RNA sequence: AGCACAGUCUUAACGAUGGAUGUCUUGGUUCCUACAGCGAUGAAGGCCGCAGCAAAAUGCGAUACGCAAUGAAAAUUGCAGUGACUGAAUCAUCAGAAUGCUGAAUGUAAACUACACCAAUUCCCUGGGAAUAGUGGUACUCCUACAGAAA
RNA sequence: UUGUGUUGAAGCGAAAUACGUGAGUUUUCGUGGAACAUCUCCCUAGUGCAGAUCUUGGUGGAAGUAGCAACUAUUCAAAUGAGAACUUUGAAGACUGAAGUGGAGAAGGGUUUCUUGUCAACUGUGAUUGAACAAGAGUUAGCCGCUCCUAAGGGAUAGCU
RNA sequence: ACGGACCAAGGAGUCUAGCAAAUGUGCAAGUGUAUAUGAUUCUUUAAACAUUUUACGCAUAAUUAAUG
RNA sequence: GAUGUUAGGAGGGCAAAUCCGCCGAAUUUAAGCAUAUAAUUAAGCGGAAGAAAAGAAAAUAACUAUGAUUCCUUUAGUAACGGCGAGUGAACAAGGACCAGCUCAAACGGUUAAUCCUUCGUUUGGUGCAAACCUUUCGACGGAAUUGUCGUUGAAUUAUUCCAUGAAUGCCUUUAAUUUGAGCAAAGUGAGCAGGAAUGCUUCCCCAUAGAGGGUGAAAGGCCCAUAGUUCUUUUUAAUUUAUUCAUUGGAAUUUUUCAUGUCGAGUCGUGUUCUUUGAGAUUGGAGCACUAAUACGUGUGAUACAUUUCACAUAAAGCUAAAUAUAUGUAGGAGACCGAUAGCAAACAAGUACCGUGAGGGAAAGAUGAAAUAGUACUCAGGAAUGAGCAAUUAAAUAGUACCUGAAAUCGUUAAGAUGGAACGGAUUAAGAGAGAAAACAAGUAAAGAGGGGAAU
């Protein structure tokens, strides 16, 4: 019954290692219950939950590790980089949107729409 | 407005005459209790009700609005009047002067309490008390329409 | 009522108590505590949970105290220690009481509880 | 057709049913519209939501007689005011490239509508503090406790009008 | 112990049959308001699964009626079992992880779990040591850039 | 607007020295178990049914009637069981008569297969039987097929429309 | 002659556009505040109120193919 | 030009209510029908967005002229079209909503592409626990580009004044709102009656910026959730506060005076002809084909073809652009003088489900016991069993027993009464029965004495 935090500690290998231990126990439960049993039927349930709660761990730490790895860089594998909406993803940057002609700026820049305070 | 398709959805046509049975319009197919039935029509299980409501009912209607106004007039005049007031149903009996005139000094009251104890002053105990018993459970399905309590006008 | 966001309707009130999440139903679930219990804090209502000593006042009951054994979400009904009744086999199980007729004296007192009553004051 | 009725003209031949709008949202619309102008103007604190129109004279024998706000001024009047197009536009003026004047007296009238608007106006410096000199027409740009004055009472509607 | 003929029809009482009426109502309905794209980063749709005792629906995806994390916060319960005395039992939220096979389906195919070819691929530890026939990729059109050939 | 309700509302069934020319209204008893009125005025409507070979759902007379007549045909004893013409076993007598209700397969079906149960309904008679219901269980390939090839053909590549 | 075995529930001149006369009402050579704005309007408030410190409709004039 | 599983990328499909193109009918109306009408509609196909499309005048007007689109009110059922039949049918103005303008091409700049992009980088910042973002300027190595990127919007030259700039020191305050999630949140669980149980009926209290609504064993402001109101935090966006110094590169608007009269979109407009579309009429737009222009003194509108000439207004044949406006689709809220299980979506329920159809498709029926099944029928007897019965049993109530609220009618059963020679029923008028009944169908008051209730006088 081994919960998140104390498994965030714990190296890559003891990770795996533990894992497997508990598939193997799960293994151990199936076949049991394939047998005439109802004795442990009940205790399947919590170690395919720890189970899952070590794989969770595990996958979280391979992505740090691969975030890591591929930080900045211009190009990244489509996993690591920003998932979002397609239409979203193809649309200009703000800044781009934004970027105006050099005359346009410079007319901007000289006459901006000023509050005038009318008495 | 009921749905505009309300009815209507059905593929259903009338078999013609000889089948030995009314001319309606029927399910067609077969395996459910709703094929070969009576399809859309007003007299018919699940058809179309006869002239659907819609949403281009008048609803509103435009009054002149010097009509609104004089209205407005008759209805002070009314008020004003002591008679009226008390056929209109409100208790009346306890009280001097009937256009009821009182003090800027209620604009500025700020506890429903204080209010309260107001009326009763000026001999409105009586209509408060009819107004306390008079919230009751409407009669139908309103009670099924956000109008539960009927409440009389004080 | 006065906000527009919130929604009178009868139906849909009704919809929201019969369907609410655990968490709502633990909320609405909430009794009176005695006169003293209020004096002593600025608190009215507190949501009952199980090691707390109930007195019932309406029902066929209305005057049994004792302590709540189990508390039901899912019917609004929690279960006090002596409302015994025996079923058509003889099976002796509690008469369930809604928290709305039901006054609590002695309070279960957690950190939680604690946290709540200081958020109340 | 039957009796002394006038000849039916009703055009309903189509599947008129397909484009019925009833306006149930009319006066609600109209108080959103409100609401919203309303938020426009307290993001433009101090200043007015609404923007200078001239007064024109209507086209056609008919509605000669009758004036009424045009859009734009004209760069004519704009010169006229002693201001530069843009400079107008910054500020509260619509100006009008397209239109032409061909009445000297009227072309009169708009320049000191336009001066009677420079003199009501006080405006608010870029920067902060910092006290500068108009460009080409813009004015000038008053101290702080000359604006707080101003903030103070209040903001007139009746030019644009 | 006796006594009514029987049947057909009628009336009344009390029943059957049926589900009308009445009363409800977690649904609809229209209107109003508000926002409003998802997809080769693999969508919608469809299969296949997944619970201890598990059909459907609901929920989810080989971590499979849920994982982590956050906010609550002692229960959950048909039984079995699991927890409290707060990352744990249960909700809610959901941003992190994960998301079978398919399907635009995109290697060629398709009443196939058929078949190619190019990478062997993957994990562990701080360059070795383990693994698995397993995992990727390879469509068509196009664009920019590059490449080396053609005229 | 001014009221009736768990000392029982609406509804329903029977009525009533009841009222109304009449639609109806009102009341009593019985059931019922929660709402109900307005005639004070008027406002609004998906507002009143005996018919439409009306729609839907129900129910009759017909009527315990027609009928349960292809495939030559059963009988005795015993067993199981609450109960046996149609479950099982034995003994007869019979038929199918290798162009077979026999073996295998294909299409189609999809767990109908098998064992242990087993009878609410179904098995147009009965039924303890069952292709029913319930719980399980059962289909093992290098060689038998598919998988490969091409056929009539099909879907596409380049184009061109 | 047709429809109707029986019973229960459902089941059919409605709604909008413009015109008409009838009658009610307000105002009346006028009338209707249209959109839209404004508010110390915001459960009801999608209504009610208000109408800018010569809008348009119909009517007040007819007639003619017509410049008129 | 091919080619590449080269490096980096994009398109495909789903979804449609509004939206934009195409393509495209017929029923129908004309009391027939063929033009018309339906209708530039449905279906078909393709494409977008939160809106789309339209849009910055080759516009209208003929005025004292207006000044991009869109949308509303209106013009207007008007001009017009139409076997001048049925029918159809705009636009300008006017009042509003909202208001926003612009940049390519061409002219100019060669004492020089002043541009642009890929890849690799380099170092100051700001947030966040991380993940990540957010900006800052600077060069390489490539390319692209002279078949044309970028600057300028005629060109200089004067006066005026702004705007960018960079560094030091400097401050980050007070509120108003606006929008998210949050808490907190007034006062009876008082007698008595009846009841299974008050939230009821009396009566004594109160609270209300909360008497919306829901729950709770019957109608509850005071039992609970919530509600009125506030106290924070979230979203941004106004106002207020603190800016002060030094460096110069660049630019802009006017304003003088010179000099330059530039440029302004071609198989395009337009005409002829065909078809379509239009209210468009010797053709409104569009399209196919044939012919095929003019340079701003141009050429295109100015609703009758044409010639000759005025005049007015525009500047086509390149592009972009917010606002108002529309939404029967999806999600999320809030509503109703709406519907109340044959109604309302087809679907209140394991409904687009079962089931039917080879298939395209078609497509149901089906809600309610009670307050509480943590009261779902214990036990005994008879039964093969179902069931039944109980002196038994849960309930307030089982003729509330899960086919469960109420339980109508048809139909059928039991009992009783009656009637009965090939119908029955009915109306009119009695009759004998059999039920019902007393509020007109007799008895006010007076007296003796019980049980109650009142009102008043002092
Ligand atoms: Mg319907
Ligand atoms: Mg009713
Ligand atoms: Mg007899
Ligand atoms: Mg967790
Ligand atoms: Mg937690
Ligand atoms: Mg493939
Ligand atoms: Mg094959
Ligand atoms: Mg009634
Ligand atoms: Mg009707
Ligand atoms: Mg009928
Ligand atoms: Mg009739
Ligand atoms: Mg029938
Ligand atoms: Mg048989
Ligand atoms: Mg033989
Ligand atoms: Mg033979
Ligand atoms: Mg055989
Ligand atoms: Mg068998
Ligand atoms: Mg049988
Ligand atoms: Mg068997
Ligand atoms: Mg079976
Ligand atoms: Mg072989
Ligand atoms: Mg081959
Ligand atoms: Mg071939
Ligand atoms: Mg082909
Ligand atoms: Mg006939
Ligand atoms: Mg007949
Ligand atoms: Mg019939
Ligand atoms: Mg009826
Ligand atoms: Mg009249
Ligand atoms: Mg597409
Ligand atoms: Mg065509
Ligand atoms: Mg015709
Ligand atoms: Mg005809
Ligand atoms: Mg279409
Ligand atoms: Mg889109
Ligand atoms: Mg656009
Ligand atoms: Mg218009
Ligand atoms: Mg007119
Ligand atoms: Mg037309
Ligand atoms: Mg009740
Ligand atoms: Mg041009
Ligand atoms: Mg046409
Ligand atoms: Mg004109
Ligand atoms: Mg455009
Ligand atoms: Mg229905
Ligand atoms: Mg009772
Ligand atoms: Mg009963
Ligand atoms: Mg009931
Ligand atoms: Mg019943």
């Amino acid at each position: 019954n081994v919960k998140a935090y104390e498994l965030r500690t714990l190296k890559k290998k003891e990770l795996l290692d533990k894992l497997d231990e508990l598939k193997k126990e799960l293994s151990g439960l199936r076949i049991s219950k394939a047998l005439g049993n109802s004795a442990k039927n009940s205790k399947i349930h919590g170690v395919r939950k720890n189970v899952a709660r070590v794989l969770t761990v595990y996958n979280q730490k391979r992505k740090m590790e691969l975030r890591q790895l591929y930080k900045n860089k211009k190009f990244k594998p489509y996993n690591l980089r920003k998932k979002l909406t397609k239409n979203k993803r193809l649309q200009l940057s703000p800044k781009q949107k934004a970027a105006m002609t050099l005359r346009q700026k410079k007319k901007v820049q000289n006459f901006p729409q000023r509050k005038y305070l009318v008495v | 407005a009921v749905k505009l398709g309300a009815g209507y959805e059905t593929s259903a046509e009338s078999w013609g005459t000889g089948r030995a049975v009314a001319r309606i319009p029927r399910v067609p197919g077969g395996g459910t209790h709703r094929a070969g039935q009576g399809a859309f029509g007003n007299m018919c299980r699940g058809g179309g009700m006869f002239n659907p409501t819609k949403i281009w009912r008048r609803w509103g209607r435009k009054v002149n609005l010097k009509e609104k106004r004089y209205a407005v007039c008759s209805s002070i005049a009314a008020s004003g009047v002591t008679s009226l007031v008390l056929a209109r149903g409100h208790r009346i009996s306890h009280l001097k002067e009937v256009p009821l005139v009182v003090s800027n000094d209620i604009e500025s009251l700020s506890k429903t309490k204080e209010a309260v104890n107001f009326l009763v002053s000026l001999g409105l105990k009586d209509e408060v008390n009819r107004l306390v018993k008079s919230k009751k459970i409407r009669a139908g399905k309103g009670k099924m329409r956000n109008r539960k309590y009927k409440i009389r006008n004080g | 009522k006065f906000n527009k966001q919130k929604s009178s309707s009868r139906r849909k009130m009704r919809k929201a108590h019969f369907t609410a999440p655990a968490g709502l139903r633990r909320k609405i679930m909430s009794s009176k505590l005695s006169k003293e219990l209020r004096l002593k804090y600025k608190t009215r209502s507190l949501p009952v949970r199980k090691d707390d000593e109930v007195l019932i006042c309406r029902g066929h009951n209305h005057g049994r105290e004792g302590k709540v054994v189990k508390i039901n979400r899912k019917r609004y009904k929690i279960y006090v220690e002596r409302v015994t009744r025996e079923k058509v086999n003889g099976e002796s199980t509690f008469i369930g009481i809604h928290p709305s007729n039901v006054v609590l004296t002695k309070l279960k007192v957690d950190k939680n509880r604690k946290k709540i009553l200081d958020r109340k004051a | 057709v039957a009796h002394n009725n006038v000849l039916p003209n009703v055009h309903l031949h189509k599947w008129w049913q397909h484009r019925v709008r009833v306006n149930f949202s009319k006066n609600i619309k109209k108080k959103k519209r409100r609401l919203l102008r309303e938020k426009r103007r307290k993001a433009n604190g101090g200043t007015p939501i609404e923007k200078l129109h001239p007064i024109v004279h209507c086209p056609t024998q008919r509605y000669n007689f009758r004036t009424r706000l045009g859009k734009g001024f004209t760069f004519e009047e704009l010169k006229g005011a002693g201001l530069t197009p843009r400079a107008a536009q910054t500020i509260g003026i619509c100006y009008d490239k397209r239109r032409k004047n061909r009445s000297e007296e009227s072309l009169t009238k708009n320049v000191e509508r336009l001066l009677k608007y420079k003199n009501s106006l006080v405006m608010i410096p870029l920067k902060k503090n910092k006290a500068k000199k108009g460009i080409g027409g813009i004015p000038a740009d008053a101290d702080k406790n000359t604006i707080k004055e101003f903030r103070n009472k209040k903001p007139l509607l009746s030019i644009f009008k």
